[PDB]
RNA sequence: CGAUGUUGGAUCAGGACACCCAAAUGGUGCAACCGCUAUUAAAGGUUCGUUUGUUCAACGAUUAAAGUCCUACGUGAUCUGAG
């Protein structure tokens, strides 16, 4: 991995790319001939939200995404990738990946709801003060419906929308 | 600020972002390009 | 070993089936709690009302503990003490007392 | 090998003993229990049985009543064929879906052959004048289960 | 609130009431049934 | 077994205290199993007419958590009666005002519409917090498990559990963060 | 149809927002004052008089404004009977 360090010193400034010993791929993937990370790792269809173990393989320090042209990700699995790390980050996994701010970090407010499986934003969405009845109900959407191809063991379909 | 149905740019400067749960017409050297989906 | 249901509440159960095979016999002797599993019996002897001078007073004044109440307060002290509702301590009238059954059948 | 939420199944893995040592281990509690039952060691036994359209769960000195007429005079003796259950303190065995009649024996004495209550049964329809009234008399029968005898010839 | 005009079931707007998963399996399994009928009618 | 009459029937329809966490868990799914010890359904000498049913006691209820968006999506509405006294409050500024409301209103809401509901409501303990009164801990005789398995958080995860999961691919070396 | 008593007005108003005023903003062919549109918001207000039975309508004087509707074209076991 590179870093750019800064260096001053009498009105001079001095930036310097350093690079640092990374992490490689294991030895032995299950299925060599994929040309997908995760479709080769044989993990498709058998992550979720909670598998921070696996999302946060690549992100950024500070909780973004990486780039699928430098991950290698085929489109869906990339999706499919950002979208459970919104979810693990909105339920409140992932804990250090978050910029630190020493002086926001004092002024503390109300305590942080939990939640988990959230698909919207929190602040995106608005009350629904009518709900509607039986023919007409207002559904509240619960994960995402990239995640509704995953292995279901008990066979049920998920509930994305309740 | 015009709410709209179908959001269209009207020239080369605008962009189109996604904020608050809406999708957004937002022009900075026509500022009468503001569009907001319903 | 082998047992579909642990072991640990209150009976032991070995399922086997007969070398005819048309009969399931199941042998489930009882389990007895383990001295360890239990803890010693709690002693509660407390005579603070004894008097040195008087013990007649003594056992008098532990004797004489009265109370009264209102039909409201004591019903809801009646409520919070055995975890109900106010309704139930409510009495009824002559149409719902005269009406109960006055010996009713006994099984056993 | 990676470890994933959906990536094993979530309940626990089952292993099944071996067919051999399975067969052995039932030889065994079957001998058991056999030379519980020669011994008599049971104190008291109670058995689902199946009579008169309805499975019954009665043990000795117990008293059923059958919505039907039987074809005995009172206090006369009877077999109950159909055993489906018998159980004690200690052991219990299982028809598939019948117990061998060897293996247990029922006797039940015919007390009161009785009729039933007066039932009432009234059909009404609203604005179309249609009432019809009728009166049930079921026939009854009392048994009394007086024993319930197991025997060791249990394989 | 969601008034339903007229009745329930006949007018023109009825109660939009969906088709569920059970009524599609029941409706295959007959179908099933009706086919193997079919076939054994043919010979 | 041979217990005398009046203990047996004591032992048979005696009130057993239940105790459950609700750290991390939806209150439905919690609401859900308290309404079935409340009401009695987990006995077989269960009858609708006998009282059997037994405490709970909910801790933890301040640390509830609702599955997807419903801290903000899902609402309550009260009425006062008074005309222009129509209230509804969404989840989130309930669960502020009250937190023993969210739970409290879900296991009413499960419960059955008979007039049992409110004697099989005051059997139901509800605490914000992990701070019972030693007279209500003295009466516990087993706590339920957790209806939700929580998910760990990643700096709980242990390092070797870190390094024995394998990385799926390979950053470029020139690459940065 | 073995009766669901009508317009208008008086008294008291409940509600909706498709907001007239009051509040926060976006765009203007928005220089300022006046304006024109659109977004969000319904806790509170929304006049007195001449003619007409009038709802409406014209006119006079003002107001921050003198909103559109639903409520058995709200309300006659509370009132009037001008039509
Ligand atoms: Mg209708
Ligand atoms: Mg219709
Ligand atoms: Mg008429
Ligand atoms: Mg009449
Ligand atoms: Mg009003
Ligand atoms: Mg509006
Ligand atoms: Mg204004
Ligand atoms: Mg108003
Ligand atoms: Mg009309
Ligand atoms: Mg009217
Ligand atoms: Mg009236
Ligand atoms: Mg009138
Ligand atoms: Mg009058
Ligand atoms: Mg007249
Ligand atoms: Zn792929
Ligand atoms: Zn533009």
């Amino acid at each position: 991995f590179r870093e750019v360090v800064e260096i001053l010193d009498g009105k001079t400034t001095i930036i310097e790319g350093r690079i640092t010993e990374t992490p490689q791929e294991s030895p032995n993937p299950p299925n060599p001939t994929g040309q997908c990370p995760i479709c080769r790792w044989n993990l498709k269809h058998k992550y979720n939200y909670e598998d921070v173990l696996l999302l946060s393989q690549f992100i950024r320090p500070h909780g973004g995404m990486l780039p699928r042209r430098i991950t290698g990700l085929c489109q869906e699995e990339h999706l499919k990738i950002e979208e459970c790390v919104k979810m693990a980050h909105r339920a409140g996994l992932l804990p250090n990946h978050r910029p630190k701010l020493p002086e926001g970090f004092v002024p503390k407010s109300k305590p942080r709801l939990n939640r988990y499986l959230t698909r919207w934003s929190p602040r995106s969405v608005k009350p629904i003060y009518n709900k509607g009845h039986r023919w007409n109900k207002v559904r509240m959407p619960v994960g995402s419906p990239l995640l509704k191809d995953n292995v279901s063991y008990s066979g049920r379909p998920l509930l994305l929308y309740h | 600020f015009k709410t709209k149905g179908v959001l269209k740019k009207r020239c080369r400067d605008c962009y189109l972002v996604k904020r608050r749960g809406r999708w957004f017409i937002y022009c900075k050297t026509n500022p009468k390009h503001k569009q907001r989906q319903m | 070993t082998y047992s579909s249901l642990p072991d640990d509440y209150n009976c032991k159960v070995e399922l086997a089936l007969t070398s005819d095979g048309r009969t399931i016999v199941c042998y489930h002797p009882s389990v007895d709690i383990p001295y360890e599993h239990t803890k010693p019996i709690p002693r509660p002897d407390p005579v603070h009302n004894i008097e040195e001078t008087h013990d007649l007073v003594l056992k008098t004044r532990l004797e004489e503990k009265g109370e009264h109440l209102e039909q409201g307060p004591m019903i809801e002290q009646l409520s919070k003490m055995f975890f109900t509702t106010k309704h139930r301590w409510y009495p009824r009238g002559q149409y719902h007392r005269r009406r109960r059954k006055p010996n009713p059948p006994k099984d056993r | 090998v990676p470890k994933t939420s959906l990536g094993s199944p979530p309940w626990p893995d089952i292993v099944l003993p071996d067919p051999v040592e399975e067969t052995r281990h039932h030889a065994e509690v079957v001998g058991q229990v056999n030379e519980l039952i020669a011994a008599g060691r049971y104190g008291r036994l109670f058995a689902v049985v199946h009579f008169a359209g309805h499975q019954w769960k009665v043990t000795a000195e117990d008293l059923i009543l059958i919505e039907n007429e039987l074809d005995v005079a009172c206090g006369e003796r009877i077999r109950l064929e159909k055993v489906l259950l018998v159980g004690a303190d200690n052991f219990t065995l299982l028809g598939k879906p019948l117990l061998g009649k060897e293996l247990v024996r029922v006797e039940a004495t015919v007390i009161e052959k009785t009729e039933s209550w007066p039932k009432i049964n009234m059909k009404f329809q609203k604005r179309k004048n249609y009432q019809r009234k009728r009166i049930t008399v079921n026939p009854q029968t009392v048994l009394r289960i007086n024993s319930i005898e197991i025997a060791p010839c249990l394989c | 609130r969601n008034r339903i005009p007229g009745r329930q079931w006949i007018g023109k707007h009825r109660r939009p009431r969906p088709v569920s998963a059970q009524a599609k399996q029941n409706m295959i399994r007959r179908l099933e049934t009706e086919a193997e009928n079919q076939y054994w009618l043919s010979r | 077994s041979s217990f005398s009459k009046a203990p047996q029937q004591w032992a048979t329809f005696a009130r057993v205290w239940y105790l459950l966490d609700g750290k991390m868990q939806p209150p439905g799914k919690l609401a859900a199993m308290a309404s079935v010890k409340l009401q009695g359904l987990h006995k077989p000498v269960y009858h609708q007419l006998s009282d059997c049913g037994d405490h709970v006691v909910i801790m933890n209820t301040r640390h509830i958590a609702f599955s997807g968006n419903k801290w903000e999506q899902k609402v309550y509405s009260s009425h006062t009666g008074y005309p222009g006294g129509f209230r509804q409050v969404t989840a989130a500024q309930l669960h502020q005002k009250d937190p023993v409301a969210i739970v409290k209103l879900a296991i009413y809401g499960m419960l059955p519409k008979n007039l049992h509901r409110r004697t099989m409501m005051q059997r139901l303990h509800l605490f914000p917090d992990e701070d019972i009164p030693e007279d209500i801990l003295k009466n516990l005789v087993e706590e339920l498990p957790q209806p939700r398995k929580v998910p760990r958080r990643l700096d709980e995860y242990t390092q070797e559990e870190i390094e024995a999961f394998p990385r799926v691919w390979s950053p470029p070396e020139d690459y940065r963060l």
